[PDB]
């Protein structure tokens, strides 16, 4: 029972650097590399008294790789695992997928293949990236295509960052997203999306961080992606493995776009004054402003929901919590899945980083929910894409890389088909 | 002499089976290592019915554990009585079923059935005369619902004369911890209704209602529910495990409880169940026990028995008691509630007694009921299955293993036939 | 009542070194050479308070002889018994039979003759070798030819290691086996064959040895070859001598190829948990995956079976065991021998090496069975031989030794005649 | 008992031979002066296979050094282990070959062959039984390519039954440090293919690719490459140097690796090879070793083995390890890559093991492969030879020593025959 966690782009490598410290603190692994089955999922054992993670950090530019090498987690990671390219992607899907990728995918595929051959209980892979930029779109699509053609049956967990409606970091983000989603629709078994302004607001209103940073944003993301696999890592009363996220939450082979959220989020002084029980966190996770994506769930319906609890929580109180949530009529479930809940529990509680913003809480929950609220966001993305596509804005860079307008049109009609499928299944 | 083969499948199945082995080992006076330290010779008189004699006055259980993940095996091995089980019987795969009936029945079930078949064959050959195959599984989830059904089918093919007994836990609409649970239930009931001879239908919300109402426990976990179901699992098997003035083996209760081959889904029950602080303020006499046996809230199923009619019930008592009191109590029970018993049977009640009660109690009893009230729990699962199936939802995963929609249609037709069968005799 | 145990090749000398420690521990002889009729079969008496075995270890290369001399069982074996050559066989039947053999067989024949002259109750000989290599094929054939021409009537027990279907150590093994079996068919009274992967699997699935070695493989082989002669060594209720394996198990003068297996095999922790009686071991010995050769007995039929039990076992329970095994229809016996069972019992139980992998068991059984399942293995060996013979692969080494293609063709047609005889007698 | 006669010719040949003597002396625990200071008796058990016993517990190697200049002899004498060699064996001329095959084979080779023949005869007479002649030389240049070939021819004439083993370094188009190098290679391969029984083809660019990829050394000199090739040179000879559970001498591996007399150009390999700063993050277990053995980039030849098919390979392991693990690893290696192994052989893999690994490593292995991929490296040198030969370029020097163009034509025909032979079995 293992799984390999690969990272692409600045967002991916920063999330990996922010999360592997949490993993090592959870497993009791010091940064030097030394202190039975809990760490076997993510960390190997090299001979005697030494561990190495099952991860690779790949990026075309070296500005992230050299600082990761010269940081503080130097002795924990394998020096050869940190792959580095030679040229900048420059927010260009074509440049990240065709020119610069082809000279390093040959090494990357061989490296993941040989590090997977020694492994035997690999459940799947999880890829960290961001379609809002160039590297995390192009190289991710390039690797996932030739990974799906080779393995295919094995599961892939995508973790992507998407832009906000009113805010955007780049300017070619809708082109990058609409181009890469045409390939992500068929090869990605399931893909969790996160919005920047939602995760800025969640630490503003609740955690009371007036001036947050990307480290503070990535800490709770690391908590989420550690809590989903905490069931595999540690024993539980009702364990859920990685195949549950494929089997239960993907009712159709192409409708595989769930939203994500987490609770409780609370500062140190507020933790001692707010009580922790299952009811308030269950009410807050379904709260619309508490989500990690700026989408209104009230406009749509929930297709499926998996609740994963951590800490000393009995089954009875969570059963009562989901019962009263079902009787609550503010939310609305789809008629095609009345049994739309999948509850699971792990005994190992959440941990806290020394000096981190998060506080000690006796129990927690992560809520990955498949719903039709993302259809509005996709339609918004296509609407803002069409305005630039009509004027042929930012097209000379792409066509000067090797591509044309044909695959742009195919991306447009594929997004239209996605909207057609979503409005059809939401009826 | 009338040995019993024990097989355990699924998470909840192996958990309740481990608790069953724990409680019966405590009753027999068996150490966690495996040594005998009992006080009564009757415990050792019928220790061979489950446990196999070993060297050094050691006893090993005739238990088979099968699970499609190593985690359940590690947990039950790390449990209080994990070491008593045979290490050879710990057969298990690598990949889980992922809450899919097709994976458990076709892909990994085919890979593990050949591994478990020779093991159960060896255990059957070890004993002098196998009585029946007792199994525990869950309709919910994929692992139990596929692998236990396939194992039941193969054992039915291999031994078409022996008894097939199952203690099956099934879902409810108020408590449902799985999205593919109506599909798994609808697929598993098609195999259960044709192959198994006996079937005890257990509902989680029924046990939760029990623990809220009569136990009044503050923090009820799965451990309390395991002890609850283990009580009735020991009550059914007490008759062959110890002598009694009127013995009723598994076949004896089956002949009374199974008027037709398909109508064999029972409604188990057990009493006395009370809090530790309210034990002094209750008389344990047989009328106050018998009223609790036939109380609507005391049963281990969510169905209301007053909304239906009993086809037939059986009461297996334990402890010294007066046969006249038992007879007159069952008489007034069947008389004053004549509207709730079918008129086309003169006596809808079976009685049995054992002379050695559980430790810590002076008298006890277990109730096994076959009634038309189970049609409610059947039809709610049927319409839950139909609502998801009518748009072909949650089937692209099932089609990967070669499974067709005609099989789901056949399962739906079987469910319709079963509920109409239960409605016929009402 | 004596018998001399000669060893050829690396496999033979390693089996001898692994088994004579078991023999001396069974007889209570310390490794130095000192502590009435039990040890007389295999050990002589050197004047007063000293013993020496009736064995010779012969090998062309000295790499095994010098380490046997400088090991720990130095004083037990004679200095002159350990025969050593001068040149490597190099997986070459011709080189092991013609060039290098001729300068040492003159010493070996004289040595065995003079050490047999002092003996008077010699029942026969047992030779340990391996046809999968060069020395154990060539030198064994060379010695057995001129031993059969000299003695002839005396019995010879052959013990050979054969390659697996999917695994092989060498690359010229089918050439070596098909060449040497042409001579082994007429001179070997009976030859027990063992497969490497079967004995790897028997200690994997049952004994739970994840990382075994050749010492662990040879320990149970030593137990088998000690248990067959335990009846001669120690008194029993129904003793069976060495001539029983010739008279009862060889229905025809050339069909003398039985398979071998043993029971119980169990680890120390599992031994205390599992009870030992005759029924389960009798069911396990006839189990097809429990055999020491990768052949399916279900495809063929059992021609004959001799059961030899050790330990406190009455005749009644084993009679009931063979009765229920006969009534069991999973196996199938040939119509030409309905009474194809030969049961024997010895009171002396199996022993355990200090620190060895095997556990203490109150009773045990060894099952040497004549069956037609080896015909498929021989046909497989001929089929893989024909592919290399068509291209004349690895033929220049043989023809550069002195041989030709004529005896290769004779070996091929002799193997064809063996297959003809097996399919004829299996009807 | 199976002594080995060691002969060294050419600059690179005597350099890698001196490094081979250095590393095996370090393994055996031999001082630079010649005294024994080892800890294990197994080192002294088979020290006679190379070294000759002398007075004062001194050991002198059975090494012959021959060079057509005094500079190489001065360098190897001034090296760390230069003093241990016998001063009598330092046979050498005055004038160099000037990178000419004809001068090394006819003019100075004839003058020095009578001087070296009696020396090798004396060393062969000193030992009890010579096993085989191990040689090191370079196809490039004139000195090695002429004198080593002539010495091989005379020793083949004198001992037509003994083994002839050669560790020959050959050029590449990307790294070629000599203008007459294709001519020297084409002339030397004609003598190598007919006389020698075994031949390990080594390429400089392959070792450079190794040092870039897995060693990651900043300043790789020739000393690192000498240590690299010395590892496989010790790996092949470990079986006769120390005991093992399955010993494979030079003749034993030759019988498995040489299916035909001409197809004896192997592809040596060795592992583990890792940097000092990354050894902590790599497991030395046998699967991760075996995958490195069969890795395309880990081999010591520039040819891509995936572009061809293996005729046969051999793996000689060192250190305590599980034979079942070695067997199943070789099984899955030959199974999953069945397209890259010839179908007309059932088992294309040989295995051997020794029980004493190198100092500083717990387990190790060496890979010796005969494959059709060497035809690429042959045909590139062949067309390089043909492009220069078709206009008779660089032959007025060769004609001075009586050498004719018919000999070059015969060598080209031999090269064509060899590459077509390797192409036949693909
Ligand atoms: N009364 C109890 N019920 C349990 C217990 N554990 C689980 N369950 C209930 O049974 C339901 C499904 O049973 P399982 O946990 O065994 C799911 P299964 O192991 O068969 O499939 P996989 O785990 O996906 O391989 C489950 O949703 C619970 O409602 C338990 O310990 N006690
Ligand atoms: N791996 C190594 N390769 C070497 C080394 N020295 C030389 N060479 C390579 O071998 C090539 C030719 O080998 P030599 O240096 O021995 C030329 P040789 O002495 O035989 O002839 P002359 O020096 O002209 O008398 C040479 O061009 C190098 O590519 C070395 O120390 N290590
Ligand atoms: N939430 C979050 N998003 C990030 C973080 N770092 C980068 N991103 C997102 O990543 C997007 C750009 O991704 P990339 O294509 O990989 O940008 P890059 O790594 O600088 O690549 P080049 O500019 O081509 O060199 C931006 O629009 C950001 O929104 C982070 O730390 N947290
Ligand atoms: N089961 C088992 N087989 C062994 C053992 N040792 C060697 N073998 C087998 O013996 C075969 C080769 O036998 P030999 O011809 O004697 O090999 P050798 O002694 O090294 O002889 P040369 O290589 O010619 O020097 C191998 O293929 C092995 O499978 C052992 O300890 N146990």
């Amino acid at each position: 029972r293992e799984c390999i966690s690969i990272h692409v782009g600045q967002a991916g490598v920063q999330i990996g650097n922010a999360c592997w410290e949490l993993y090592c603190l959870e497993h009791g692994i010091q940064p030097d590399g030394q202190m039975d089955d809990s760490f076997n999922t993510f960390f190997s054992e090299t001979g005697a008294g030494k561990h190495v993670p099952r991860a690779v950090f790949v990026d075309l530019e070296p500005t992230v790789i050299d600082e990761v090498r010269t940081g503080t987690y130097r002795q924990l990671f394998h020096p050869e695992q940190l792959i580095t390219g030679k040229e900048d992607a420059a927010n260009n899907y074509a440049r990240g997928h065709y020119t610069i990728g082809k000279e390093i995918i040959d090494l990357v595929l061989d490296r993941i293949r040989k590090l997977a051959d020694q492994c035997t209980g690999l459940q799947g892979f999880l890829v960290f990236h961001s379609f809002g930029g160039g590297t995390g779109s192009g190289f991710t699509s390039l690797l996932m295509e030739r990974l799906s053609v080779d393995y295919g049956k094995k599961s892939k967990l995508e973790f992507s960052i998407y832009p906000a409606p009113q805010v955007s970091t780049a300017v070619v983000e809708p082109y990058n997203s609409i181009l890469t989603t045409h390939t992500t629709l068929e090869h990605s078994d399931c893909a969790f999306m996160v919005d920047n302004e939602a995760i800025y607001d969640i630490c503003r209103r609740n955690l009371d961080i007036e001036r947050p940073t990307y480290t503070n944003l990535n800490r709770l993301i690391s908590q989420i992606v550690s809590s989903i696999t905490a069931s595999l890592r540690f024993d539980g009363a009702l364990n859920v493995d990685l195949t549950e996220f494929q089997t239960n939450l993907v009712p159709y082979p192409r409708i595989h776009f769930p939203l994500a959220t987490y609770a409780p989020v609370i500062s140190a002084e507020k933790a001692y004054h707010e009580q922790l029980t299952v009811a308030e966190i269950t009410n807050a996770c379904f709260e619309p402003a508490n989500q990690m994506v700026k989408c209104d769930p009230r406009h749509g319906k929930y297709m499926a929901c998996c609740l994963l609890y951590r800490g000393d929580v009995v089954p009875k109180d969570v059963n009562a919590a989901i019962a009263t949530i079902k009787t609550k009529r503010t939310i609305q479930f789809v008629d095609w899945c009345p049994t739309g809940f999948k509850v699971g529990i792990n005994y190992q509680p959440p941990t806290v980083v020394p000096g981190g913003d998060l506080a000690k809480v006796q129990r927690a929950v992560c809520m990955l929910s498949n719903t039709t609220a993302i259809a509005e966001a996709w339609a918004r993305l296509d609407h803002k894409f069409d305005l630039m596509y009509a004027k042929r804005a930012f097209v000379h860079w792409y066509v000067g890389e090797g591509m044309e307008e044909g695959e742009f049109s195919e991306a447009r009609e594929d997004m239209a088909a996605l909207e057609k499928d979503y409005e059809e299944v939401g009826a | 002499m009338r040995e019993i083969v024990h097989i355990q499948a699924g998470q909840c199945g192996n958990q309740i089976g481990a608790k069953f082995w724990e409680v019966i080992s405590d009753e027999h006076g068996i150490d966690p290592t495996g040594s005998y330290h009992g006080d009564s010779d009757l415990q050792l008189e019928r220790i061979n019915v489950y446990y196999n004699e070993a060297a050094g006055n050691k006893y090993v259980p005739r238990a088979i554990l099968v699970d499609l993940e190593p985690g359940t095996m590690d947990s039950v091995r790390s449990g209080p009585f994990g070491q008593i089980f045979r290490p050879d019987n710990f057969v298990f795969g690598q990949s889980g079923a992922g809450n899919n009936w097709a994976k458990g029945h076709y892909t990994e079930g085919a890979e593990l059935v050949d591994s478990v078949l020779d093991v159960v064959r060896k255990e059957s050959e070890s004993c002098d005369c196998l009585q029946g195959f007792q199994l525990t599984h869950s309709l919910g989830g994929g692992t139990g619902s596929g692998m236990g059904t396939l194992l039941i089918s193969k054992i039915r093919e291999e031994y078409p004369d022996r008894i097939m007994n199952t203690f099956s836990v099934m879902p409810s609409p108020k408590v449902s911890d799985t999205v593919v649970e109506p599909y798994n239930a609808t697929l598993s009931v098609h195999q259960l209704v044709e192959n198994t001879d006996e079937t005890y239908s257990i509902d989680n919300e029924a046990l939760y209602d029990i623990c809220f109402r009569t136990l009044k426990l503050t923090t009820p976990t799965y451990g309390d529910l395991n002890h609850l179901v283990s009580a009735t699992m020991s009550g059914v098997t007490t008759c062959l495990r110890f002598p009694g003035q009127l013995n009723a083996d598994l076949r004896k209760l089956a002949v009374n409880m199974v008027p037709f081959p398909r109508l064999h889904f029972f409604m188990p029950g057990f009493a006395p169940l009370t809090s530790r602080g309210s034990q002094q303020y209750r008389a344990l006499t047989v009328p106050e026990l018998t009223q609790q046996m036939f109380d609507s809230k005391n049963m281990m199923a969510a169905c209301d028995p007053r909304h239906g009619r009993y086809l037939t019930v059986a009461a297996i008592f334990r402890g010294r008691m007066s046969m006249k009191e038992v007879d007159e109590q069952m008489l007034n029970v069947q008389n004053k509630n004549s509207s709730y018993f079918v008129e086309w049977i003169p006596n809808n009640v079976k009685t049995a007694v054992c002379d050695i009660p559980p430790r810590g109690l002076k008298m006890s009893a277990t109730f096994i009921g076959n009634s038309t009230a189970i049609q409610e729990l059947f039809k709610r699962i049927s319409e839950q299955f139909t609502a998801m199936f009518r748009r072909k939802a949650f089937l692209h995963w099932y089609t990967g293993e070669g499974m067709d929609e005609m099989e789901f249609t056949e399962a739906e037709s079987n469910m319709n036939d079963l509920v109409s069968e239960y409605q016929q005799y009402q």
